[PDB]
Order: structure tokens, then C-alpha cells, then sequence
């Protein structure tokens, strides 16, 4: 009922809004059509039976990332090297496109919204990083500081002009778009994930292609665990206020961490890669992963 | 006009993919063969269990189109080289997975990238690929111009770009790709996609490149700008360098997005047109030699071997060069034969290696020019042409034997020549045996008897291709050396090439020469300043030709006579390419060599470091007496 017929196998995206409900986001890496859809579940624990979702749509292309930007409209990096904007209609049953922009040279990788949510940067095997106003639906700055493809981008929580960057070249960028030069190198095996503390303006972790994380203070080297066996390719903090870690890998496991980064909860529900995981705004100890094994996974993590 | 491919990194549908870029005027699709972001696992469970087709079906396509329109893309996330060794691992196994797919699809091509230093395990892999099966997909190995890590922009505050003159720098994507080649032993199914950037490297860096075996110029969207009707185009810099690639019949592939969005698309095609329709059109000897681009030849022995017809026939179809001929013997006739002298002094001239007879009729021209008379005298050895010249000599003429079927160096001549005329000259001037030939018809020139040509000097340059090292090897034989290929010269129309310093002389010959020795044998030692991090791979070889004073043959290419076929350059190789630094000199030796039975060239690199001495004793490459 609503939408397309067939979700695709690979799972890459969850992502909880404030109500309760569940964005996915696929791609067909494999078979006849290599292209994409996006779906809306006002009742998770139905995902992913499309028969019994509340919205969905047929993408040009693949879904490498995208992100919610405020409670309607939802941000895309495509396969097409497109930036996509779609958003629910009033009645949340249909996603309409909003913008389509083929700016990037090769795929978009990593996309993630500024504090402010009027403005998003990606990240692209172009190896460009680029600063867009979602209104204007123009990139307002274009930036090639890394010397290979850019891994993740994430926005700072607080301050619109800062974020980080991660790359191929090994380099974590710590940019400030009010500084002339923006970016500045952060002390490798390559870096494959990031995610900002949710209580630290100075903090952040990192996920390295060899299964280490690490957290980082601007304010001071490191700490680190050695978590996965392999490309740590996801790190979410949990909405608590003394909060946990999730990471999640290509070893097909995730992992919830604590401020130090010890081991509370390990899941091997997956029996292929793990791409993301979404924390319940209801229960801030609900935890959804998804995975290529087409999973979607509700874990009770114990707090 | 042009040949051109579309890069694409995203295909949700091929048939709707190849369709559009084939309407947009591309001939061919480099496209992913599994999906760019579909990582895969060999080694640990439980996601090496992965179930489901890998990638789409070769019935997507006929066999046909597999064949003539896909180039495919080694994925991007296969590292072969790596520090992971778990990475390292999956990265082997996909690579040969992805590889052993465009065997199995017979794609004509294959793209792999070099995009840092270290790429042994690719080269590695590659290589026992290559050595596996029986597949002929090319590898076109995609190479920047500009390493990214050097055209990256200046924005991280506290990592600067290294500012000032770089040298060995921004040639460090040259080096990647020698070390790879030379790892893979210059296999000639490895080749170079090279990717330009929206700044440029020196002249002499894009010179080192067009001595390399580019079968594809890579242009991003990205580096195009716009004119006033808002249609995409180039700076004069980047329109010098597609000029030079055109000028080796590179395929273009663009890639990127599209960023001229109120000109439809295929207009960065209409464009790559535009700047092919309007080069400098081929000269006269640039339409001849296509068909002949580094193709290597066995140079004619005319004495040894007696020429085919259709052989004279090119040698005759040069009307420059018989030109030439005609005004030397003219400004001959006019110096020996004074005007009260004009009608009482017959000039006795002699044509040796008359041929089908062209210099025969230019000795005629002469006369009618100068008004001078003259008595000739045609000497041939190859009595298949002295068919041809007795049918014309009982045709025309009628009075006297005229011609002589008779080897030069044994005719008892009637009498002594004012002027002996021959043109017995290969493309290293002397490697025909003119010297000797000469000195054996040297006794019936009268005392002061002129020879046209009087001098001759061969030229010698330095040169780096890849190409034609490749060429030489192909020359292999069962039942010799196995490096016998690499101790005699070809004549070849040297194309795909990097002349390393400028041409200086070699060996001269004057005729008639009254040295009471002659000795024809000959040792030079040549010193080549060298400006560029290069491969040595052998000599071209030129020659220059004093018919009469001033009158002059050349091609050598700074002199060249305009519009003149006889003669490409020659190649001497060396059996192992040598490596010059900027600054380096290089050094060679050349001698010419003989016996009563056979003369040949000895020839060493003694700077920067010495080669073997190639064709000792002419054990490889005699010129028969
Ligand atoms: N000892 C001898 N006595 C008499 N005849 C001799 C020799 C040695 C060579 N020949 C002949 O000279 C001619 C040279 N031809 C004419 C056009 C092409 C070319 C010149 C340019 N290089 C390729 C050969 C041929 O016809 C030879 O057979």
C-alpha cells in the first residue's frame, strides 16, 4: 500500500526522528538496476515489509548516506554524484522531490546537516567537500583539501561553520569556515568513521579500517580500544546524558561502548555488513541496526 | 572525426546508459563492472557467504557491444597495496574477480588507477593475471598529470603546499607509473589513461609522457571554461597539449559531471571536434608516412640484394630529391665549361646505381638548363632494372650502349668521367656502403673529376620510447639470439618518441677521396647533455648530403628538405634501457667496422653508466660487400 513494490536488498541507512518513526534508506549494489529508495516506518518493528510502511519512493540511483533535516525533508548522497532533497508531503503517505543537484565529479559518500539545519555539507570519491544552502538549493563553497576520497563528513552539533572531515589521504580535518585557511590535521591507520560527542563542544570519535576507536579532545593525543576485526564504518552516540557509543563494522557486529570505551553490548544478529544504527527517541535503550543482510535489528541495549 | 569514451561511475540500467551516452556522439562507455561501493568478502564468515548474483549478467549486452563499447574500472575500495593485510588480501581476490570478469565479457579494455607510490601488489597482481589464461584485454593505467596530493588547495592552516620550484616533484606520477611498467617488464597489454588536471607540468614533463604508450587522454568536465554564448572550452595551454595527443591518435574519455547545464551536454564532444577540425592540415611527408608511425623496417642492402620493382618505384615518386640532382649537376656543368668553351666541350658523366634511371633523365634536365653537352654512361648492377633501362635505351636513345649492367667497383669504363653521379645512401648515410662503392669507381674519375654527392655525414640523437623498446622486442626470432634484435637497426618513422638532445655528427665521407688508405673504418665518441628523468632506449639516426656546394639533402629534422620520401630516420637500440638524472650526459661510441667480406657498427654507451658493446663482429648485423 502507498509506494514501490520491492525495497532492495542492501540496507543502508535508519535514522530515528523526534516521534518515533523510522527513515530507511537502500540501495541494489548488485543485479539488473543499481539504484536506490527511501521509506518511512511510523512502526519500526514492521521494517522492512514495504506492504506495511507509511511512506516510500524509487531513487534515480544508490543511496551512499543521507540524514533527516528537521522533522519533513530528508538529504541524500547518491551514486549519481547528485545532492538529492526530498521531503514528506502534509499527510506523510508520499516523498516528493524537492532538489536533484549534480555538482559532485563521482559519488557522494557522506552528507550530514549543520546545527542550524539550513545548510548541509558532502563529502565525494571526487574528493571534494561542499557547504550548500538547502533554501537557496545552491553549494554555497567548494573545498578540495584532501588528496583522496572523502570518507565522512560530520557536522558540529553547535556551530554551523565548524565540522570534521575523513579521508583516504589519512588526514582528520577539523574545519572552521570563518578561518581563511578552514581546515586544520588532528593526530595512523585510516580514518573511517566520526561522530561528535553530544555533551563535549570539544570532543569527538573516530573508527580507523583496522576495527580501532578512538576519542580525541581538540583541548589536548588520544585513548583508543581495539573494538573491531575490521573497518569501523559507524559511530552514534545514544541520546543520554551520560551517553553510549554504538559502533558497527564490516567484522558484520556492533558493539555499544561506554565514555571510556569498554565493551557493554556486543550483537552478531547480522550476517553481513552493518551499515547503521538509529537509538529509539521513546526508549533511549532501543538501538536499530540494519545491514546487507537486509536485518533490520531492534536491540535492547542494557543501562 | 575524433574517437571518444564517456567515464561514468554510476549505471543503475546499462542499455538506458549506453544509449544516452551514444546519442550524445561517445563511441564507448568506461563504466564499473560490479558496483563501485559493493565490498566484498573471501576470508571471514559470516559475510564471504554474501548470497545473490555478485553483479549483473553478461546478457545485459551482445557480445558485440561487450567487445567494442565497455571499458571496464577496477573498483575504487580494491587495495591491493594497502598496509591492512586483511584489506590487502580481499583486495588480491577481487582484483583477479574483477579482472577475470572482463576477460570473461572480452571487454577490449580495462582501467586500473595509479593514485599513490607504492603499487608492487597491484603490479603483482596484475602481472599473474596477465600470465593466467588466454585473455587480450588492454590495461589502461589511470594516471594523474598532478599527483591530487599537489593540487590540492591551500586551505589546511596548519599542513602549507610546498610553494617554490619542486623538480623531481611534479614528476613524482611519471615514476609511479615506470616503476609499475618496469615491475610488469613492459608488457605491452599495460598502457596509460592519463588524466589532466586544471593546472599544467613543464614542456619537457609533457614531452617525457608522449614517449609513453597513452592510448587514452582523460578530460574532467571540471577543467573546461565557458565562452560568451555560454559553451564549454579550454585554455590555449590545455588546447597546445590536446593538439600534441591528437597528433598520436589517443582516444579522449570525459568524465565528471555535467556543469553546462543551458548547452544540453554533448557539446564537450562538438568541442573536441571543433579543435580536431581545425589543426594545421598534414604536409606533404606527414600524409605520407601515416601508415608507417613506428613501424619497423629491415634496412635495404642494394648492394647485397637486387630492389623489386615497386621498391624503385617509391624511391622515383620523390621529386625533391631529384630537384636537387638536377641543380647540383647544373651549377657543375656551368663551373667546369666555360661559354666560349660551350658547344666544343662534351662533360663525360656517369651515373653509378642508375636504377629505372630518374637520375639519368635529372643529368639530361641538367643539360637542356645549363646548355652544356654531355656524354652518359648508366652503370647498374641489379639486371632486373637493367631490364627496364635496355627496354627504354632500344625505345628512346638508339645511339650508344649507354647503359652498363655491371657492378661499379669491377667496370673497366671506356674512358674517365667528369662527374660520377649516385645516390647510394641509406638513413645513416653510409650504412648502403657508398664509401666502398666509390672507391672502387674512384680510379675512372678523371684527376680532377668532380663526384655528386661530394660529402656525406651521418647524425646521431639519444632517444626514450617505450614504444619502440617494445617493437624491438617483438623482433625476437626462434633459432638466434635472443637479443640479436637488439644489435642491428630498423628504419622506422619514429612516432611514439622523446629525442633526449639534439642530433650531432656521427661519420663523414668525402668523395673522391685521395687519402692514400681510405680506410673507411671509423671510431666517435658523442656527448649528449640531457635535461629530464628518462629512459635511455636507443639512438635515432639521420643524414646530410653536400651533393654540389650548397646544394644539399638532408633529413636531418632541423634541416630537413622539405617534402622529401626516400629516407625515414634510423633506430640503433640498446639491449637495456639505461635511467639519466637531469644534468646527466650521456655518452655513446660508434665505430664502423670491416673485413674484404662485410662492414658493420659496433656501439656502446660508456655515461652514466656503460651498456655491453652491441653487434661485436657484426655477430648479429653485417651489410654484405
Ligand atoms: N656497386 C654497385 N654497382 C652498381 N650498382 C649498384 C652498386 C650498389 C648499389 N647499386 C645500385 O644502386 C641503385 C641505388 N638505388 C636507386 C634508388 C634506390 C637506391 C638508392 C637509395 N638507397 C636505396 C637504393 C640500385 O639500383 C642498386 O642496385
Amino acid at each position: 500500500p502507498n509506494a514501490p513494490a520491492c525495497m532492495e536488498r542492501q540496507l543502508e541507512a535508519a535514522r530515528y526522528r523526534s516521534d518515533g518513526a523510522l527513515l530507511l534508506g537502500a540501495s541494489s549494489l548488485s543485479g539488473r538496476c543499481w539504484a536506490g529508495s527511501l521509506w518511512l516506518f511510523k512502526d519500526p518493528c514492521a521494517a522492512p515489509n514495504e506492504g506495511f510502511c507509511s511512506a516510500g519512493v524509487q531513487t534515480e540511483a544508490g543511496v551512499a548516506d543521507l540524514t533527516w533535516v528537521g522533522e519533513r525533508g530528508i538529504l541524500v548522497a547518491s551514486d549519481s554524484g547528485a545532492v538529492e532533497l526530498w521531503e514528506l508531503d502534509e499527510n506523510e503517505t508520499l516523498i516528493v522531490s524537492k532538489f536533484c543537484k549534480y555538482e559532485h565529479d563521482d559519488i557522494v559518500s557522506t552528507v550530514s546537516v549543520l546545527s542550524s539545519g539550513t545548510q548541509a555539507v558532502s563529502g565525494s570519491k571526487d574528493i571534494c567537500i561542499k557547504v550548500w544552502d538547502l533554501a537557496q538549493q545552491v553549494v554555497l563553497s567548494s573545498y578540495r583539501a584532501h588528496a583522496a576520497q572523502v570518507t565522512c563528513v560530520a557536522a558540529s552539533p553547535h556551530k554551523d561553520s565548524v565540522f570534521l572531515s575523513c579521508s583516504e589521504d589519512n588526514r582528520i580535518l577539523l574545519w572552521d569556515t570563518r578561518c581563511p585557511k578552514p581546515a586544520s590535521q588532528i593526530g595512523g591507520y585510516l580514518p573511517t568513521s566520526l561522530a561528535w560527542h553530544p555533551q563535549q563542544s570539544e570532543v569527538f570519535v573516530f573508527g580507523d579500517e583496522n576495527g580501532t576507536v578512538s576519542l580525541v579532545d581538540t583541548k589536548s593525543c588520544v585513548l583508543s580500544s581495539a573494538v573491531h576485526s575490521q573497518c569501523v564504518t559507524g559511530l552514534v552516540f545514544s541520546p543520554h546524558s551520560v551517553p553510549f557509543l554504538a559502533s558497527l563494522s564490516e567484522d558484520c557486529s556492533l558493539a555499544v561502548l561506554d565514555s571510556s570505551l569498554s565493551e557493554l553490548f556486543r550483537s552478531q544478529a547480522h550476517r553481513d555488513f552493518v551499515r547503521d544504527a538509529t537509538w529509539s527517541p521513546l526508549n533511549h535503550s532501543l538501538l536499530t541496526t540494519v545491514g546487507w543482510d537486509h536485518q533490520v535489528v531492534h536491540h535492547v541495549v542494557p543501562t | 572525426r575524433v574517437s571518444s569514451g564517456r567515464d561514468l561511475n554510476c549505471v543503475p540500467e546499462i542499455a538506458d546508459t549506453l544509449g544516452a551516452v551514444a546519442k550524445q556522439g561517445f563511441d564507448f562507455l568506461c563504466m564499473p563492472v560490479f558496483h563501485p561501493r559493493f565490498k566484498r568478502e573471501f576470508i571471514q564468515e559470516p559475510a564471504k557467504n554474501r548470497p545473490g548474483p555478485q553483479t549483473r549478467s553478461d546478457l545485459l549486452l551482445s557480445g558485440r557491444d561487450w567487445n567494442t563499447l565497455i571499458v571496464g574500472k577496477l573498483s575504487p575500495w580494491i587495495r591491493p597495496d594497502s598496509k591492512v593485510e586483511k584489506i590487502r588480501r580481499n583486495s588480491e581476490a577481487a582484483m583477479l574477480q574483477e579482472l577475470n570478469f572482463g576477460a570473461y565479457l572480452g571487454l577490449p579494455a580495462f582501467l586500473l588507477p595509479l593514485n599513490q607510490e607504492d603499487n608492487t601488489n597491484l603490479a603483482r597482481v596484475l602481472t599473474n593475471h596477465i600470465h593466467t589464461g588466454h585473455h587480450s584485454s588492454m590495461f589502461w593505467m589511470r594516471v594523474p598529470l598532478v599527483a591530487p596530493e599537489d593540487l590540492r588547495d591551500d586551505i589546511i592552516e596548519n599542513a602549507p603546499t610546498t610553494h617554490t620550484e619542486e623538480y623531481s616533484g611534479e614528476e613524482k606520477t611519471w615514476m609511479w607509473w615506470h616503476n609499475f611498467r618496469t615491475l610488469c617488464d613492459y608488457s605491452k597489454r599495460i598502457a596509460v589513461a592519463l588524466e589532466i588536471g586544471a593546472d599544467l607540468p613543464s614542456n619537457h614533463v609533457i614531452d617525457r609522457w608522449l614517449g609513453e604508450p597513452i592510448k587514452a587522454a582523460i578530460l574532467p568536465t571540471s577543467i573546461f571554461l565557458t565562452n560568451k554564448k555560454g559553451f564549454p572550452v579550454l585554455s590555449k595551454m590545455h588546447q597546445r597539449l590536446i593538439f600534441r595527443l591528437l597528433k598520436l591518435e589517443v582516444q579522449f574519455i570525459i568524465t565528471g559531471t555535467n556543469h553546462h547545464s543551458e548547452k544540453e551536454f554533448c557539446s564537450y564532444l562538438q568541442y573536441l571536434e571543433y579543435l580536431s577540425q581545425n589543426r594545421p592540415p598534414p604536409n606533404a611527408y606527414e600524409l605520407f608516412a601515416k601508415g608507417y608511425e613506428d613501424y619497423l623496417q629491415s634496412p635495404l642492402q642494394p648492394l647485397m640484394d637486387n630492389l623489386e620493382s615497386q621498391t624503385y618505384e617509391v624511391f622515383e615518386k620523390d621529386p625533391i630529391k631529384y630537384s636537387q640532382y638536377q641543380q647540383a649537376i647544373y651549377k657543375c656543368l656551368l663551373d667546369r665549361v666555360p661559354e666560349e668553351e660551350k658547344d666544343t666541350n662534351v662533360q663525360v658523366l656517369m651515373v653509378l646505381g642508375a636504377g629505372r634511371g630518374p637520375l639519368v633523365n635529372a643529368s639530361l634536365r641538367a643539360a637542356k638548363q645549363a646548355d652544356r653537352r654531355i656524354k652518359l654512361y648508366a652503370v647498374e648492377k641489379n639486371p632486373n632494372a637493367v631490364v627496364t633501362l635496355e627496354n627504354w635505351q632500344f625505345e628512346e636513345w638508339g645511339s650508344q650502349v649507354t647503359v652498363v649492367s655491371s657492378d661499379m667497383r669491377e667496370w673497366v669504363a671506356p674512358e674517365k668521367a667528369d662527374i660520377i653521379v649516385s645516390e647510394l645512401l641509406g638513413s645513416f648515410a653510409d650504412n648502403e656502403l657508398s664509401p666502398e662503392c666509390l672507391d672502387g669507381a674512384q680510379h675512372f674519375l678523371k684527376d680532377d673529376g668532380v663526384s655528386i654527392p661530394g660529402e656525406y655525414t651521418s647524425f646521431l640523437a639519444p632517444i626514450s620510447s617505450s614504444k619502440l623498446y617494445n617493437e624491438v622486442r617483438a623482433c625476437r626470432e626462434k633459432d638466434r639470439d635472443p637479443e640479436a634484435q637488439f644489435e642491428m637497426p630498423y628504419v622506422v618513422r619514429l612516432h611514439n618518441f622523446h629525442q633526449l638532445s639534439a642530433p650531432q655528427p656521427c661519420f663523414t665521407f668525402s668523395h673522391p677521396n685521395r687519402d692514400p688508405m681510405i680506410d673507411n673504418n671509423r671510431y666517435c665518441t658523442l656527448e649528449f647533455p640531457v635535461e629530464v628523468n628518462t629512459v635511455l632506449h636507443g639512438f635515432a639516426g639521420y643524414f646530410e648530403t653536400v651533393l654540389y656546394q650548397d646544394i644539399t639533402l638532408s633529413i636531418r629534422p632541423e634541416t630537413h628538405s622539405p617534402g622529401m620520401f626516400s629516407w625515414f630516420p634510423i633506430l640503433f637500440p640498446i639491449k637495456q634501457p639505461i635511467t639519466v638524472r637531469e644534468g646527466q650526459t650521456i655518452c655513446v661510441r660508434f665505430w664502423r667496422c670491416s673485413n674484404s667480406k662485410k662492414v658493420w657498427y659496433e656501439w656502446a654507451v660508456t655515461a652514466p653508466v656503460c651498456s655491453a658493446i652491441h653487434n661485436p663482429t657484426g655477430r648479429s648485423y653485417t651489410i654484405g660487400l
